[PDB]
């Protein structure tokens, strides 16, 4: 089986910055591209965006560029992602995805438990 | 009424996965290689409109292993650079991109030691408060890339085999994927560079027609944009230092070169005239435009990732160095000249293999390039802006897409030389392919002549292709044989045409349809008819002996 | 852009029953679409995609299908269990999704 | 008129560059080889003329190949001597030629080290003021002979691949270059063996009729010139030593093998019977003289050089080891038994390969080596003297002079089987070499069955050499087929003959020409008439269906 877990939740000030990190087992890391995708509380869901751990290479959603950044390690087969510049807005739950196929990697069929991230 | 008759040398086939054979001490180029054949046959093949696609292309994969085989074997005999990892006690020489360390060093007899010293770059260098070790030494041993060995990326010509073709698509805007109404044959491709880069394609081939922009799916954001340019833009790059070379020996017949500086420092940097690129970039918008017709285009920088990604990399037939092309991906472009800055790493990890790792030697004196922009792979921002502006990035690292952006022309197929039809009567190079049915029986041998012996790391793959060669061949003649059509191009049957395997007219077969047409009609009962035909040469045989037996 | 829209926003729905959740975009993307269940606390759940192949450990009674612009999910013999958002997806895009 | 006819199973051959295979775990008859064929076949080629040359044969730079990719695959998995690359702390045993080392060697564990010595030969040793180091530390590491090896120079046999054949010149007087009225065809050579040695060449082959002396040219004194005796001259050496051995554990598993003595030391040397050479020299001298008819001839030593070449190196089935040969190479010669001083390496530096190095273990007890001189290497000096004498020297060094010494007598060649020739119709082992096109005739079945399986590190040659003979094969099949000659050995044809092909007489062509004759001439338009024969197929082919639909 593959699993992706996912720090706890965090409370910050706002102004401040956030790091979440994602561990993958049960698979290659380098496989597959990592996706960050945030639920709002009480709302529909907001893609971040994705990196690909065999270079590093990410694509992050226009809306929030400048503001969030994306690395990983494979050596310990974990993601990071980190927001600075938090806004009281940016409450939400930030998942941790993978795609079923390396070719249409969309389809979202793993995902961590969710990290819950505050101001 | 009609029977059943067979025809050998019929110019039709479908889709194959075989392996392509590389025609001509250079690290590509190697002894393994055959002579290229100076006259390709380009047989264009009218009223034959083929379907490429250039995502799903074989030979793109078979591509990237050659490549890699080929410099693993190549760099096998090398000097390993396991010594090195020692306790490294480091100085300066704000450029201070540049490290003098100094080392303990095992000598011939290994009961002694001394001191040395070598200059090794900071992007090669980990602290481990002014002690160091090489980045390399917890990951794996980098090789040493022999002294006498040559990185100009010679072009390869990839050969069929016997059985087999190459189909060109000649469509000058063919977006590398759809029918290409433009199609010819031929034995082999032409010579492609094996160019190792990222973000800006140096020494491709140009657009003959136009920019062309294409990709699999512009609608999906997770793939990699490919434009290839019609008019080159020339970039030219140099290293203007002393990087004088110095012989280390690190044991019995194994010698390290170490990098040394007689006169000053200065960095490494990029030439490339702003009006040149100004006008590409503003072309290149232009055809964006066209697929994204309400919308603005900007081009800014790598959003993030290795070095390998965010900078430009290139073998500058020396030392590899990455350059800083945030001043091209831009929107605010100068008339004049612009410089941009690099940096060089004397450690590598070759493509995105963990575990892989050479080091290279310092070359004598300056070194400088002249080269010329083909084309780029640009990505394009997810989501969508209330400013109604698309922005497009510089990407790439996986060598594949650099190979596809190639032989995005190419296709292989496998021929089918066997094929069978209704006639009224009773027993007793692939130009033909736009032929009709009837016509195309008069180059039979012209043909099939072809399908044997036309071929007269690489050796157990010339091998493998001669031996399935012979299989295919030998296979199709047994049946002939069976068949009691032995030696004949044509050879009607004794066996009647049925009614369940084609409603067509008659004329209609053989003045209006193509054997390609009809292939892929009645090949529905293509097992059916072979029974019958074997079972027709037994009644045969046993009719003989029987009047022999008289 | 895409943008995706979906109805009835909610649906009152009895076991044993039979609804379909609608799906609209305003550019042509062929099939390329996926459908998520979402429950209270719990994470993001592929349901269908390709608008026809069900995932891993789906029962066959949910389906769906569609074409260019115009998708629907279709579930039947509902449960209890289906009571839940369900959300249509298309590359980045993500709908409103539907409760049950 | 006359008319186009093929013929298929012509004796007819032209010179080819292809590669033969072994016929026979001993270092170079090893287990890829194949059994020997007991009864060679020496077909005698009457009327035929062979013109051969040895300076020229492909034969030996793969006889060169083949050695050594065997010898370097045989020492591949046999240990490794790095950690004997120590400080050596020496002392003595005026036959001082041996000296006592102790050294720190480290233990099975990593941890543990210990003292130890081995006796060495001082030819081994460099000094490093009595520390010395092994003479291979600075080059390469030497490789250890596994201690279950045989060298034994055993004969091998090598044989031609279907399709090719192997042809002798049985002339006992031939130079090695030039017209062989004497020839005959073999499918493999005799058993040579891979005698490795300098100066002297010993266990080779003498000559039959008398002594030969041939060169690729006598005016040019940067050649050497290889002479074969007639009449043998034995000889004896030996090493009068008791050699025992020592095992020393060097690693996990790795065994190192040590000189030590027992009793006192005597130097090596070799017997040879002074009237037996003085008559031997006596009788070359005659010969050279021939060629030189109005000067003096003088032998002296070697110039100078390294050992390899100064002295005669030679193993002797055991410890590899150098003679100081200046007692026979001279004017004043005895009548007594000459006894020649040697010397003993036990590391040994195979060919002029640099980086290649072995390390010969010892061999308990004396060894003695009985061998007859069966031929020599000589070189003359340069300019001339005002004394009207010219000296020779011994010499040597590269191994391809030796095998060439014994595969002078060989050709291959390929057979091309496909003939054409004009008749007075219409349609509708290689003994056949010396007879006429027309006798020729009946044999061709004799031939053409011989072409296909005839044969019925080494491993990948010989499945290389089966599909290339199957490759040759089928084309030639294929072809017959396509003429529709099918089957057939002589086959009519309906393509007519041309004036322009040729302008002999019908009977001169059938009854005293022969096919090799009629080849140069016709060969001319060899692809002119397959192209019409293949049309003549094609026409026949749409004339069979036209009458088959009525
Ligand atoms: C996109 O394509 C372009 C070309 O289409 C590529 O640019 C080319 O890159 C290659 C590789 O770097 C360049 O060739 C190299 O040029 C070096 C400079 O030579 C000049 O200075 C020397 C100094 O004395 C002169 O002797 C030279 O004159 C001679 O060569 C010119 C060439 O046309 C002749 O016209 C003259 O008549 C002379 O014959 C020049 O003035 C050059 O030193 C280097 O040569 C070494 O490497 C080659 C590799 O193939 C060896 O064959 C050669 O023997 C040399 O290597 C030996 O010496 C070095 C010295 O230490 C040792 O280390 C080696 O082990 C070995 O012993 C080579 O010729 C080429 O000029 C350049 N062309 C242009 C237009 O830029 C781009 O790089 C490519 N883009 C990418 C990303 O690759
Ligand atoms: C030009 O050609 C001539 C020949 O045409 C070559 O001369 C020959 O060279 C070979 C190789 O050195 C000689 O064979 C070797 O002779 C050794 C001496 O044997 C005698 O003493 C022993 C001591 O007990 C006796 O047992 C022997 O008697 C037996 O052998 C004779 C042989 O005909 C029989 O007739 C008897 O009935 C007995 O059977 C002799 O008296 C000999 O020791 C040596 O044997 C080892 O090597 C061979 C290699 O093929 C192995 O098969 C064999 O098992 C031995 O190897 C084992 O034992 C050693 C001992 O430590 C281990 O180290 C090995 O790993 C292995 O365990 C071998 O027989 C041959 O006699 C000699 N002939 C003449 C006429 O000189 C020239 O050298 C050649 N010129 C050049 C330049 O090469
Ligand atoms: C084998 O050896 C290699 C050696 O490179 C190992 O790779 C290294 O692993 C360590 C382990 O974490 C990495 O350290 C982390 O680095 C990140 C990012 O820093 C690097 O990248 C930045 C790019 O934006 C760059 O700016 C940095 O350079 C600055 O900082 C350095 C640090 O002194 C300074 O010298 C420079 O001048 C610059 O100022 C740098 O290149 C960093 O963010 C990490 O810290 C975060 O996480 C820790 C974990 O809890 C947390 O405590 C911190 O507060 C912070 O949140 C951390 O430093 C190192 O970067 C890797 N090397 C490279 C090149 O990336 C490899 O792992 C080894 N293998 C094995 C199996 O161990
Ligand atoms: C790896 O290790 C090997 C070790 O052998 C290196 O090879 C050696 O390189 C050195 C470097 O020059 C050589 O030294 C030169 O040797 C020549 C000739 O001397 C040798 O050959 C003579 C044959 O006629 C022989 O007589 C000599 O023996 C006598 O002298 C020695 C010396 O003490 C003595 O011990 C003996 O008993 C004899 O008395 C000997 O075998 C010599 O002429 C050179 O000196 C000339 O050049 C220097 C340079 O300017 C000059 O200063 C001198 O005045 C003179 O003009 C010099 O000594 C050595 O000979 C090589 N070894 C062999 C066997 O030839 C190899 O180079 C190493 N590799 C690397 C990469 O370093
Ligand atoms: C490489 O391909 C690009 C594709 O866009 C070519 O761009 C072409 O640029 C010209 C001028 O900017 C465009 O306008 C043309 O001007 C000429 C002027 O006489 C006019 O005759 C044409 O009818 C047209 O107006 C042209 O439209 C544009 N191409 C397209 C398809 O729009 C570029 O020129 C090409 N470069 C080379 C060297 O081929
Ligand atoms: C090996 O070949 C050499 C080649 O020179 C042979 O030399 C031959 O030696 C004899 C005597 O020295 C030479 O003279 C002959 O003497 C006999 C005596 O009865 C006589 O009948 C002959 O007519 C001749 O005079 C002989 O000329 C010479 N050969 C040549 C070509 O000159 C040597 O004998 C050969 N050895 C063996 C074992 O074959
Ligand atoms: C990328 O483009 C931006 C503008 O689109 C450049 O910013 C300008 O830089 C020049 C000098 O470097 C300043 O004088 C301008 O005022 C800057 N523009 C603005 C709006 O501030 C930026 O420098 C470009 N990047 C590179 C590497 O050239
Ligand atoms: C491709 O299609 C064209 C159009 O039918 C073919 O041209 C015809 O060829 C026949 C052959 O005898 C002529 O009788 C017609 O008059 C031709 N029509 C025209 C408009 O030229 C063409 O031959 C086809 N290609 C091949 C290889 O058959
Ligand atoms: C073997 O070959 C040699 C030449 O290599 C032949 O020598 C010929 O002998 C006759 C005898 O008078 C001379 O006229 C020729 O000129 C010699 N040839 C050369 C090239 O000098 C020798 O006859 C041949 N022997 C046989 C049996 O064929
Ligand atoms: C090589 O030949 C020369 C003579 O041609 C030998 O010199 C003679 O050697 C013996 C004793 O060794 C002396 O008695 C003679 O007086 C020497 N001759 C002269 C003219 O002085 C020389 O020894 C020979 N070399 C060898 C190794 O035997
Ligand atoms: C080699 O040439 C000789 C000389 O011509 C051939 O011998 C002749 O063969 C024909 C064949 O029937 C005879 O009629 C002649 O009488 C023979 N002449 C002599 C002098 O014997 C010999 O046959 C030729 N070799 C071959 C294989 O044909
Ligand atoms: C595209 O850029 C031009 C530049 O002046 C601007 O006028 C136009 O409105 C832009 N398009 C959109 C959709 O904003
Ligand atoms: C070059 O100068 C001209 C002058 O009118 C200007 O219009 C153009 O935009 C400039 N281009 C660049 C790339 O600076
Ligand atoms: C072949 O002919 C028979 C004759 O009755 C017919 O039943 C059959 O369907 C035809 N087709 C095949 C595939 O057998
Ligand atoms: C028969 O033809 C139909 C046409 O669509 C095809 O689907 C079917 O697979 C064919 N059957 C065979 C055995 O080829
Ligand atoms: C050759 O040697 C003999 C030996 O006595 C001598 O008489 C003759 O003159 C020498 N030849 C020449 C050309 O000196
Ligand atoms: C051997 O002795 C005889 C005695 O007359 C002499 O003529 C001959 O030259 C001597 N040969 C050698 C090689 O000493
Ligand atoms: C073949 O015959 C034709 C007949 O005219 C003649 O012109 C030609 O030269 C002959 N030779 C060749 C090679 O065609
Ligand atoms: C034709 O014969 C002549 C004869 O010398 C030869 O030189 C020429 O090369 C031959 N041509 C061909 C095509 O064989």
């Amino acid at each position: 089986q593959v699993q992706l877990v996912q720090s706890g939740a965090e409370v910050k000030k706002p102004g401040a910055s956030v790091k979440v990190s994602c561990k993958a087992s049960g698979y290659t890391f380098t496989g597959y591209y990592m996706h960050w995708v945030r639920q709002a509380p009480g709302q529909g869901l907001e893609w971040m965006g994705w990196i690909n751990p065999n270079s590093g290479g990410t694509n992050y959603c226009q809306k929030f560029q400048g503001r969030v950044t994306m690395t990983r390690d494979t050596s310990i087969s974990t993601a990071y992602m980190e927001l600075s510049r938090l806004r009281s807005d940016d409450t939400a739950v930030y998942y941790c995805a993978r795609g079923k196929n390396s070719d249409y990697n969309w389809d979202f069929q793993h995902w961590g438990q969710g990290t819950l991230v505050t101001v | 009424n009609l029977w059943v008759t067979v025809y050998y040398g019929v110019p039709v086939w479908k889709e194959a996965k075989t392996t392509l054979f590389c025609a001509s001490h250079n690290v590509w180029a190697t002894h393994a290689c055959v002579p290229t054949d100076p006259n390709p046959q380009e047989v264009v093949l009218e009223n034959v409109t083929e379907n490429f696609n250039m995502w799903k292309n074989d030979m793109v994969d078979q591509m990237q292993e050659d490549v890699i085989s080929i410099w693993d074997q190549s760099l096998k005999p090398c000097v390993k650079l396991t010594p090195l990892c020692v306790t490294l006690n480091c100085t300066n020489v704000t450029l201070g991109e540049i490290k003098n360390c100094s080392f303990d060093i095992t000598t011939e007899i290994r009961d002694k030691t001394r001191k040395e010293y070598a200059l090794f770059y900071r992007l090669d260098i980990v602290p481990l408060s002014n002690t160091y070790r090489l980045i390399n030494c917890n990951t794996s041993t980098c090789t040493q890339a022999c002294p006498k060995v040559t990185f100009d990326p010679i072009p390869i010509h990839y050969c069929a085999p016997a059985g087999y073709a190459i189909l060109k698509c000649n469509n000058k805007t063919f977006n590398g994927k759809g029918p290409c109404n433009n199609v010819s044959t031929v034995q082999c491709t032409h010579g492609i560079k094996p160019v190792v880069s990222t973000q800006l394609l140096l020494n491709g081939s140009l657009a003959e027609e136009e920019i062309v922009i294409r990709s699999k799916n512009l609608a999906d954001n997770a793939k990699i944009i490919i434009v290839q340019l019609n008019k080159s833009v020339e970039i030219v790059c140099t290293r203007p230092n002393n990087n004088t070379r110095r012989s280390i020996r690190i044991g019995p017949g194994q010698t390290f070169y170490a990098t040394d500086i007689i006169g000053d420092i200065r960095q490494a940097y990029c030439n490339i005239s702003g009006r040149n690129w100004s006008e590409a970039v503003n072309q290149v918008k232009k055809k964006l435009k066209e697929h994204f017709p309400h919308k603005n285009i900007s081009f800014q920088s790598s959003s993030g990732g290795d070095l390998e990604i965010t900078t430009h990399s290139f073998n500058c037939g020396g030392e590899f160095f990455y350059c800083n092309t945030s001043g091209l991906f831009n929107d605010t472009i100068s008339n004049a000249t612009i410089m941009l800055p690099c940096r060089i790493k004397q450690i590598i990890n070759m493509w995105q293999e963990v575990g892989k790792c050479i080091y290279a030697p310092p070359i004598k004196g300056n070194i400088t390039c002249k080269s010329d922009i083909t084309g780029l792979l640009l990505l394009r921002d997810g989501c969508n802006t209330a400013n109604n502006a698309e922005i497009f990035r510089p990407g790439g690292g996986d060598m594949r897409d650099n190979w596809r952006s190639e032989l995005y022309k190419y296709k292989v197929v496998k021929i089918e030389p066997l094929g069978v039809a209704p006639t009224r009567c009773k027993r007793r190079f692939l130009g033909a392919a736009g032929s009709t049915m009837g016509a195309a029986s008069m180059t039979l041998t012209v043909q099939a002549r072809n399908l044997l012996s036309g071929i007269v790391v690489w050796g157990i793959k010339q091998l493998q292709a001669r031996v399935l060669a012979v299989e295919r061949y030998l296979r199709d003649q047994q049946l002939l044989g069976i068949w009691g059509c032995s030696g004949k191009l044509i050879c009607c049957t004794n066996v009647p045409w049925n009614s369940s395997w084609s409603n067509r007219n008659l004329s209609e077969i053989w003045d209006n349809m193509t054997w390609l047409q009809w292939d892929k009609e009645i090949s529905n009962y293509t097992q059916i008819i072979y029974g019958l035909l074997e079972e027709s040469q037994n009644q045969q045989e046993k009719n003989e002996q029987d009047l022999l037996a008289l | 852009e895409i943008v995706l829209t979906q109805s009835p926003a909610t649906l009152s729905l009895s076991p044993g029953e039979r609804a379909t959740l609608s799906c609209r975009a305003s550019q042509s993307v062929s099939s390329y679409l996926a459908w998520y269940q979402q429950k209270p606390g719990q994470a993001p759940r592929l349901l269908i995609y390709d608008a026809s192949n069900r995932a891993t450990g789906i029962p066959a009674r949910f389906s769906g299908s569609g074409s260019g612009t115009d998708f629907t999910l279709t579930i039947s013999s509902l449960e209890p269990e289906d009571f839940a958002v369900y959300y249509c997806q298309q590359y980045e895009f993500f709908g409103q999704g539907t409760k049950l």
